[PDB]
């Protein structure tokens, strides 16, 4: 694999593909 | 955090994968 | 109006849409 | 959970709301 | 809801979203 | 060759493609 | 409408202009 | 307008919920 | 059609869109 | 845990992310 | 083909590595 | 290239056509 620049919705996308079914957390700094 | 390194730097999928349930 | 179906990267693309800076969580086993 | 609510059957935008943190 | 920053194609699919089957005008100024 | 389905947000994804500034309307209920 | 052409049925990009404004 | 403004600055789903049909 | 700035995974989907069953190749400069 | 299904523009967003700066083909019809 | 191992049936991230150039 | 024109410029849908398999 190879390292990503992700801004977004982007990272979102990323988050789903690499966890699949497992889902996860989406938790941006406030 | 991981959202922001992501975006004004970079990140592997292995660091995300930190974030799976 | 009626709802629509928002499955897999749709569905975390619409948390991210109405979460954002807030963060959401995707566990789909749930 | 979201899938049942919201891909197998349908949720509004403010049903959604419910998974954000 | 929160407040999103939504350029190109990212505005299109929170159109999308928001409208629904109710459908929507997407229009630049040109 | 022949073509696919387009479908949601795919669909709305590929008027904004083929429009872009000219914009477009999304009217599935017509 | 173009759900009819484009989703249930096909159709190509030139079609899809149809709905260009 | 709403185009413009969601990209420069910063737009609700309110707003842009005047552009339903 | 329209001319368009694609960054990014837009650049995937726009290929996706326009090449259809075809496919297509996507190489980036290294 | 298993896998997902990975289709159309889902599939080539998914090789974009895996492949990155490698550059991918995405050949359908082979 | 990939759309037959991947869409068809099911993948992991590592077999979609096989696809890249 | 063409990943690197559509960023930093504009490209054509017709030269996204050459990229095809
Ligand atoms: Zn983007
Ligand atoms: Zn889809």
């Amino acid at each position: 694999f190879v390292n990503q620049h992700l801004c977004g919705s982007h990272l979102v996308e990323a988050l789903y593909l690499v966890c699949g079914e497992r889902g996860f957390f989406y938790t941006p700094k406030t | 955090g991981i959202v922001e390194q992501c975006c004004t730097s970079i990140c592997s999928l292995y660091q995300l994968e930190n974030y799976c349930n």
